[PDB]
C-alpha cells in the first residue's frame, strides 16, 4: 500500500538526498520529518506543497503512483527519518545516514566457525567478519553449497568506526547441529566500488 | 497559541488499563477534530482513531477494538485514551494530533510531546552465551573474529567484554538480530590479529544483568 | 431552459450552512419569555415508584419549594425519569441533573413545536436553479436545469442516523458522499421506497403544577393512571430484510465485487450519537436501533426497538444551554417512514475481504444537504456588449 | 510585605444546591472594603 | 514604565447554576507595591519646550 525506498540513505553533507514512494490508490500525500526523538513536523503536504517553516530545498514530484522527496544541499538538521503518508497508512521509515567521505576499501572475508562449549548443546552460530568496508550501499551473499539459504539471518552493521572511518558487516545461520552437516561449504561475496568482482575466500572445516 | 499537552510517563505491567490525556488549548475545542497515533521505535507507524468533539462520536482502528477506548471532557477541553489488555508489544510513544485546518482530516500539523508508555514483563530469558572460536592458530597476517554471540536473551540490555577489557578496539558490536521467536540475539566479533589469539585465553564476558547473572566462556581454537 | 448545462456541488453549497444558522436562531430567540427554573434544584429526597411494573426507571420524588408567600416552605412532589436524577451520596438524597453547568429553561406548554414545511424564496435580482436530472452523486454536470422562484417543501425535522420523513429517491437508492475513500465523511444513502415505524408508549401520564413566585408556573408530571409498561418501535422484518439488499447493490459497486459487507451499531459516545432521537406530539424518544444494522452480506413479524425518555435536553450539543420538555397527557401514537440512513465506515487493516459500516451522526448539518442537493443560487447581470453593423448617427 | 493595602477576607456564599451555605474567601483590595462598626 | 511585582492567582466560586464569579486567589511570592518609572533629562527638557 505504501512502500519506501531505499531504507538507508548513506549520504554525505552538501549532497542531495533521494527519497521515493509509490502508492496504488488515489490520494493525497505528505512527507513529515522524525527529527530524532523529538515530535515530527510535516515538511511537505498535498503532494508537493510545503509547510510553513520549511526551507526551499525540499519539493515534490511526479506523475501517476510515483512519488518522490528530494533533499537539495544536505546539512545536519535533516539526518532523520522519513515517512510517507497516504491518508491513514504510512511507510516503514527511511533513515538518511551520514557518511565521510574516504578511499575505497579492500575486503576480506573471514568465517569461523562456533566454540566447543555450546556448540555440543544442539546449537550452531556461523559468522562472516566483513572488515574495511566502503560504502555503506552493499550487498551480502552468504552462499552455501553457491546457494543463498541464509533465511532469519539480517544484514546487521555497525557504524562507520571512525578509529579508521570503515565499516563491518556480516550474515549469520540460526541453524541446529541436527542438521548442521548440510551446510559444511561457505562462501560470502561483497562487490564494492573498488571491485570488479565480489570478494570471496574458501575455507574448510577439515583443518583446526 | 495552539499547544497539545499531555499528561504522565509512564511504565506499566501487562493486563492492566492505562489512562492518558490531552489537554488542548489555542483552538475552539468544539470544533475540530483530533487524531491518535502509534509510534512504535523501528517499525510502520500507525494511526489508532479520532475523536470528534461536541458528540462525541468515535471511531476505531481494527486491529484495535475491544481494547481501545477513547472519550472527552468537553468543560476541561481535554481528550483521553484508554487501552484494556495491554502487552509487551504496546510498547511505543503515543501522540495526540490536530490538522491544520478543521476541514482535512489528515494534514498533522501540530503534534504532542509524546506519552512513551512501556509494559514489561517478568521473564527471566537467563544466559546463554556462545563464543566463536578462531580457528587459525596462528595465521601471520590473519585476522580472526574472536566475537561471542547471545542466543534468546531478555530483556534489554546484553553487554560483551573480552578478559576484563583486554580487547577494546576493533570491537565490532554487531545489532541484535530479532529472530523469529520475539527473543532477540547478540552477535559481537573482534578483529584480533594472528598471534594474539593463542597468548591468553581470552574470556567472553557477557554480562546479563537484566537476569542478575552473568556466563563467562572463552572461545580457543578448536580441533575438528 | 433548453440547452443549458450547469455543474453543481452539493457539498460547497451555501444553502446548507445558513439554513442551519437560522435554524437554531430560531429556538434561541423563542425562549426569551418562557420562565425559568433556577429554583428547580434541591437535596430532593426520592423512593421507587410501587404500582404495578413491568420495568427502577421512573422514580417517586420529594422537594421543598417557595409557596405565594416568599416565606413560607411547601413540600412537594412529582415523578421524574431515571435520568433526570443524580445521587449525591439512610434514605437517598438525588440531585437535578445539569445544576452544576447550565441553567434551566422551562419552553412554554403553549407553544406548538410541530414541523410545518418550509419554502425558500429568493429576492429580487437573484434565480434559483434546479437540476431535475437523475443519476446525480451530487457534483459534475446537469442537463436539465429550470429556474424557480422557491425551493419546494423543507420540513426541519432534526432526527439522527436515520432520515424521516424525506423525500424518496427515483428508481433507484442514491449513495452519495464527498469521497468513498475519505473515512471522516459521512455516507447518505436514500431510499427509493419508505420503510414504515411505529411508536407508541402506554405512558396515559397526569400533568400537575406547582406555583414557584408570583406570576411563575412549572409544570411537572402527576401522577401514574393505570400500569407502567416501557415504550418501543416497530418496523417490518421484510420490508426493511429486502431493503438492505438494495443498499448492498450500490455499495457493492463502488468497492467492487466479492466484498462481504457487515452492517453493525454504533461504537461510542453521547447518547445524541448512538440512538435515534424521535420527536412525536412533544416528546423525546432515544430509541435502541442495534437490531436494524446486525447483519453480514455474502455473494407479519416485526423488530421491537426499546425506546428512553428524557426530559431535561440539549438539542444543539452546546454548552450551558438546557430545556425542560413539559409532559402531554394521553398515550402517544406515532407513525413516520424512514426514508435514508446516515453510514459511516470503519478504518483500519486492509484486507479486501470486509468492509464494516456503522451508523453515523454528531451533525445536524446532513438532514439538510440531502434535500437542498437539487439547488443553486445565481446572480443576475443584465448589461453587455457584442459588435454590430449598427452606427449612431449624430 | 514591604506594604495593610491588601486583605484577607472571608464569607458565605450559595452553593449548587441552593440551601446549604459555604463559607469561602479571597483577597480585596483595601479600596473595595468598607467599614461599618472584637474583629471587623 | 509601569510594573507591578503582583504574581497573582485566580480563583473562581460558583454562585447559581451556570454562573460564575472569579476571584483572586493566594499571593505565590512577596507583595510590593507599583510604581511607573521616568527618566528625568527627557522629562526635565520636555517642560522647557512647554514653558518657551
Ligand atoms: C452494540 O451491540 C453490542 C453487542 O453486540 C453492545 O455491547 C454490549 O453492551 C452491553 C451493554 O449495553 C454490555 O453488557 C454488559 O455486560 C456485562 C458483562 O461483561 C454485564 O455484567 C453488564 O451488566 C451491567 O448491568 C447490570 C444491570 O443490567 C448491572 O447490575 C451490572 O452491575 C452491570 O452494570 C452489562 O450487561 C456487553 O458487555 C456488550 N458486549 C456484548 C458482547 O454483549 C453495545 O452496547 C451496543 N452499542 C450500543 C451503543 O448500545
Ligand atoms: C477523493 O479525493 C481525492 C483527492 O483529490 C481524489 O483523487 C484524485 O482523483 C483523480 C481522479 O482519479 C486523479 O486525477 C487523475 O490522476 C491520474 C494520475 O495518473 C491521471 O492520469 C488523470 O488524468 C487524472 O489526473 C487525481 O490524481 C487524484 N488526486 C490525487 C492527489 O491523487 C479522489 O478521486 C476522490 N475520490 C472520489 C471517489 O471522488
Ligand atoms: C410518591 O410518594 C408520595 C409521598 O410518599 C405519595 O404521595 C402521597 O400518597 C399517599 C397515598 O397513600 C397519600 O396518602 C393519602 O392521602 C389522602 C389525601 O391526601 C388522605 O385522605 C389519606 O388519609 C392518605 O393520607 C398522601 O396524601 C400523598 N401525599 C403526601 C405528601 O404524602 C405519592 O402518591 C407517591 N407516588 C405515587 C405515584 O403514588
Ligand atoms: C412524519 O410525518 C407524519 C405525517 O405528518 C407525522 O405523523 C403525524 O404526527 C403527528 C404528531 O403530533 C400526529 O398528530 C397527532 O394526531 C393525533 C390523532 O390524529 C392527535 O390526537 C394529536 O393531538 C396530534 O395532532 C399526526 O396524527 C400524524 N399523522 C398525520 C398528520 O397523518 C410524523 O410525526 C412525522 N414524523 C416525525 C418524527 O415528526
Ligand atoms: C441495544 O440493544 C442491544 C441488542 O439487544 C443490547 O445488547 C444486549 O444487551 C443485553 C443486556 O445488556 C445482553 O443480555 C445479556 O447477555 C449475557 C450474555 O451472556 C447474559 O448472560 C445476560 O443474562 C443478559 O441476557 C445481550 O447479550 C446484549 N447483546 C446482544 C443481544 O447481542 C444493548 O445493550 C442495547 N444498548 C443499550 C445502550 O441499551
Ligand atoms: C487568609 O485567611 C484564610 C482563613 O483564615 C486562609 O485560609 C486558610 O489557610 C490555612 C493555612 O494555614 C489553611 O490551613 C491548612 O490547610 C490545609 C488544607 O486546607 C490543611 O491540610 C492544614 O492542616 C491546615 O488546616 C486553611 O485550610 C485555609 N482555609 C480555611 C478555610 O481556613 C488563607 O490562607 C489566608 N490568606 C493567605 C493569602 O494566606
Ligand atoms: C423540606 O422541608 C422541611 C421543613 O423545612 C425539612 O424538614 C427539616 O429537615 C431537617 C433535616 O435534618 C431537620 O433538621 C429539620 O428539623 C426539619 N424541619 C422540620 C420543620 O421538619 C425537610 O428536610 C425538607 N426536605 C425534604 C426532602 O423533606
Ligand atoms: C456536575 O455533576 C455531575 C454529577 O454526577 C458530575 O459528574 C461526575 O463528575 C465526577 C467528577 O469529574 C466524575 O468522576 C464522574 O464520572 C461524573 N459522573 C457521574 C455519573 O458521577 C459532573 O462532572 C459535574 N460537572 C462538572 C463540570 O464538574
Ligand atoms: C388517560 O388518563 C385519563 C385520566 O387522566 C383518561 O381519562 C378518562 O377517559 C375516560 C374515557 O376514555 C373517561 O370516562 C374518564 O372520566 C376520564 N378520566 C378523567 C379523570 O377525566 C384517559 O382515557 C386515558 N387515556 C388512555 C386510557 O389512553
Ligand atoms: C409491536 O411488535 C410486537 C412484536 O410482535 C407486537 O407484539 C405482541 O402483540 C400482541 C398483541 O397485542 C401482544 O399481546 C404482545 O404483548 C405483544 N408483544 C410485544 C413484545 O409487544 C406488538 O403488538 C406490536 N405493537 C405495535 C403497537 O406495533
Ligand atoms: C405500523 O403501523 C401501521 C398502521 O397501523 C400498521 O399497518 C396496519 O397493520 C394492521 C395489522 O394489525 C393491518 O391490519 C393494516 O392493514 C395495516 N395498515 C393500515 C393502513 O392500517 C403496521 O402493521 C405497523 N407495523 C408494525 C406493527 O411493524
Ligand atoms: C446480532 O447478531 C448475533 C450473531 O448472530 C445474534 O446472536 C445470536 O442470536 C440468536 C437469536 O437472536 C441466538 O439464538 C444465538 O444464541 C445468538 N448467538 C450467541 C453466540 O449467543 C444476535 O441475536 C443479533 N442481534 C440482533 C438484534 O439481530
Ligand atoms: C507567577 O506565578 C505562577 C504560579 O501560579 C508561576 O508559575 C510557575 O512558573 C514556573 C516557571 O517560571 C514553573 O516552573 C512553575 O511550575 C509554575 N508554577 C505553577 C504552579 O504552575 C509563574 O512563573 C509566576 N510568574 C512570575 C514569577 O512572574
Ligand atoms: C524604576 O526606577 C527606580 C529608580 O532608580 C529603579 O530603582 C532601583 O533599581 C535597582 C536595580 O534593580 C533595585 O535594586 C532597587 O530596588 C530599585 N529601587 C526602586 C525604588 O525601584 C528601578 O529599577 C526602576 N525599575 C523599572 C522596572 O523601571
Ligand atoms: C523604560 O523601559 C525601557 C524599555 O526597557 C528602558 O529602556 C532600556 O533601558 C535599559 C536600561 O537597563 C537599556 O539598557 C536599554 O538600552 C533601554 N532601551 C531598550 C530599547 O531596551 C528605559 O530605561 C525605561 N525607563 C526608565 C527605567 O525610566
Ligand atoms: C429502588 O431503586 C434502587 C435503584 O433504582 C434500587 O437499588 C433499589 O433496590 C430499589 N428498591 C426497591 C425496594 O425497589
Ligand atoms: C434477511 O435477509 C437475508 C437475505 O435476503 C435472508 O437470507 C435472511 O433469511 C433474512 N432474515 C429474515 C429474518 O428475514
Ligand atoms: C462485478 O459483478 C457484477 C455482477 O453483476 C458484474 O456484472 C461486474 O462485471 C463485476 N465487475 C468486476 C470488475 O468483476
Ligand atoms: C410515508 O409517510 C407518510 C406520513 O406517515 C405517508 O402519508 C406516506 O404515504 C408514506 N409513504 C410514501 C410517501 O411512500
Ligand atoms: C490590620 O490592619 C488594620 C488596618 O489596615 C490596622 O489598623 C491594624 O493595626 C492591622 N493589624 C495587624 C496585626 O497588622
Ligand atoms: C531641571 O531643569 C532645570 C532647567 O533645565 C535645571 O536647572 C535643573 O537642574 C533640572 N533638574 C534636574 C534634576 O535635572
Amino acid at each position: 500500500v505504501l512502500t519506501q525506498s531505499p531504507g538507508t540513505l548513506s549520504l554525505s553533507p552538501g549532497e542531495t538526498a533521494i527519497i521515493s514512494c509509490r502508492t496504488s490508490q488515489y490520494g493525497s500525500l505528505a512527507w513529515y520529518q522524525q527529527r530524532p526523538g523529538q515530535a515530527p513536523r510535516l515538511v511537505i503536504y498535498s503532494g508537493s506543497t510545503r509547510a510553513a517553516g520549511i526551507p526551499d530545498r525540499f519539493s515534490g514530484s511526479r506523475w501517476g503512483p510515483d512519488y518522490n522527496l528530494t533533499i537539495s544541499n544536505l546539512e545536519s538538521g535533516d539526518f532523520g527519518v522519513y515517512y510517507c503518508q497516504q491518508y491513514e497508512f504510512f511507510g516503514q521509515g527511511t533513515k538518511v545516514q551520514v557518511d565521510i567521505k574516504r578511499t575505497v576499501a579492500a575486503p576480506s572475508v573471514f568465517i569461523f566457525p562456533p566454540s566447543d562449549e555450546q556448540l555440543k548443546s544442539g546449537t550452531a552460530s556461523v559468522v562472516c567478519l566483513l572488515n574495511n568496508f566502503y560504502p555503506r550501499e552493499a550487498k551480502v551473499q552468504w552462499k552455501v553449497d553457491n546457494a543463498l539459504q541464509s533465511g532469519n539471518s539480517q544484514e546487521s552493521v555497525t557504524e562507520q568506526d571512525s578509529k579508521d572511518s570503515t565499516y563491518s558487516l556480516s550474515s549469520t545461520l540460526t541453524l541446529s547441529k541436527a542438521d548442521y552437516e548440510k551446510h559444511k561449504v561457505y562462501a560470502c561475496e561483497v562487490t564494492h566500488q573498488g571491485l570488479r568482482s565480489p570478494v570471496t575466500k574458501s575455507f574448510n572445516r577439515g583443518e583446526c | 497559541q495552539v499547544q497539545l499537552v499531555q499528561s504522565g510517563g509512564q511504565m506499566k505491567k501487562p493486563g492492566e488499563s492505562m489512562r492518558i490525556s490531552c489537554r488542548a488549548s489555542g483552538y475552539e475545542f468544539i470544533d475540530c477534530t483530533l487524531n491518535w497515533i502509534r509510534l512504535a521505535p523501528g517499525k510502520r507507524p500507525e494511526w489508532m482513531g479520532w475523536l470528534k468533539p461536541r458528540g462525541g462520536a468515535v471511531n476505531y482502528a481494527r486491529p484495535l477494538q475491544g481494547r481501545v477506548t477513547m472519550t472527552r471532557d468537553v468543560y476541561s477541553d481535554t481528550a483521553f485514551l484508554e487501552l484494556r489488555s495491554l502487552t509487551v508489544d504496546d510498547t511505543a510513544v503515543y501522540f495526540c494530533t490536530r490538522g491544520k485546518n478543521c476541514d482535512y482530516n489528515w494534514d498533522f500539523e501540530h503534534w504532542g510531546r509524546g506519552t512513551p508508555v512501556i509494559v514489561s514483563s517478568p521473564s527471566t530469558k537467563g544466559p546463554s552465551v556462545f563464543p566463536l572460536a578462531p580457528s587459525s592458530k596462528s595465521t601471520s597476517g590473519g585476522t580472526a573474529a574472536l566475537g561471542c554471540l547471545v542466543k534468546d536473551y531478555f530483556p534489554e540490555p546484553v553487554t560483551v567484554s573480552w578478559n576484563s577489557g583486554a580487547l577494546t578496539s576493533g570491537v565490532h558490536t554487531f545489532p541484535a538480530v530479532l529472530q523469529s521467536s520475539g527473543l532477540y540475539s547478540l552477535s559481537s566479533v573482534v578483529t584480533v590479529p594472528s598471534s594474539s589469539l593463542g597468548t591468553q585465553t581470552y574470556i567472553c564476558n557477557v554480562n546479563h544483568k537484566p537476569s542478575n547473572t552473568k556466563v563467562d566462556k572463552k572461545a580457543e581454537p578448536k580441533s575438528c | 431552459l433548453e440547452n443549458v448545462t450547469e455543474e453543481f456541488n452539493m457539498w460547497k453549497n451555501n444553502m446548507v450552512e445558513q439554513m442551519h444558522t437560522d435554524i437554531i436562531s430560531l429556538w434561541d430567540q423563542s425562549l426569551k419569555p418562557c420562565v425559568k427554573l433556577t429554583p428547580l434544584c434541591v437535596t430532593l429526597q426520592c423512593t421507587n415508584v410501587t404500582n404495578a411494573i413491568t420495568d427502577g426507571e421512573l422514580k417517586n420524588c420529594s422537594f421543598n419549594m417557595t409557596t405565594e408567600l416568599r416565606d413560607k416552605k411547601q413540600k412537594v412532589y412529582s415523578l421524574f425519569y431515571r435520568l433526570d436524577v443524580v445521587q449525591i451520596n439512610s434514605n437517598k438524597e438525588y440531585r437535578l441533573i445539569n445544576c452544576n453547568t447550565s441553567a434551566i429553561t422551562q419552553v412554554c406548554p403553549k407553544l406548538s413545536f410541530e414541523p410545518i414545511p418550509i419554502h425558500y424564496c429568493a429576492p429580487a435580482g437573484f434565480a434559483i436553479l434546479k437540476c431535475k436530472d437523475k443519476k446525480f452523486n451530487g457534483t459534475g454536470p446537469c442537463p436539465s436545469v429550470s429556474t424557480v422562484q422557491c425551493t419546494h417543501g423543507i420540513k426541519p425535522v432534526l432526527s439522527t442516523q436515520l432520515l424521516l420523513n424525506g423525500s424518496l429517491a427515483e428508481e433507484e437508492v442514491m449513495i452519495r458522499s464527498e469521497n468513498i475513500t475519505n473515512n471522516a465523511k459521512n455516507i447518505l444513502v436514500q431510499f427509493n421506497t419508505p420503510v414504515q415505524i411505529n411508536c407508541t408508549r402506554p405512558n396515559n401520564n397526569t400533568r400537575k403544577s406547582i406555583r414557584i413566585g408570583p406570576g411563575q408556573a412549572f409544570y411537572a408530571t402527576g401522577d401514574i393512571i393505570g400500569d407502567i409498561r416501557q415504550a418501543h418501535c416497530n418496523v417490518s422484518k421484510a420490508t426493511w430484510n429486502e431493503t438492505l439488499g438494495k443498499v448492498v447493490k450500490q455499495l457493492r459497486k463502488h468497492f467492487g465485487n466479492n466484498t462481504i459487507i457487515r452492517f453493525a451499531n454504533s461504537s461510542g459516545g453521547d447518547l445524541e450519537v448512538t440512538t435515534h432521537s424521535f420527536n412525536c406530539g412533544g416528546e423525546f424518544f432515544y430509541c435502541n436501533t442495534s437490531g436494524l444494522f446486525n447483519s453480514t452480506w455474502i455473494s407479519n413479524d416485526s423488530i421491537t426497538l426499546p425506546c428512553r425518555i428524557k426530559q431535561i435536553i440539549n438539542m444543539w450539543q452546546r454548552i450551558g444551554q438546557a430545556m425542560y420538555a413539559p409532559p402531554i397527557q394521553g398515550v402517544i401514537r406515532c407513525v413516520s417512514n424512514i426514508t435514508g440512513l446516515i453510514l459511516t465506515r470503519d478504518g483500519g487493516s486492509t484486507n479486501s475481504t470486509t468492509e464494516t459500516f456503522r451508523p453515523g451522526g454528531g451533525d445536524m448539518r446532513d438532514n439538510w444537504r440531502s434535500e437542498l442537493y437539487k439547488y443553486k443560487v445565481v446572480k443576475i447581470e443584465p448589461l453587455g456588449v457584442a459588435p454590430t453593423r449598427c452606427k449612431r448617427r449624430v
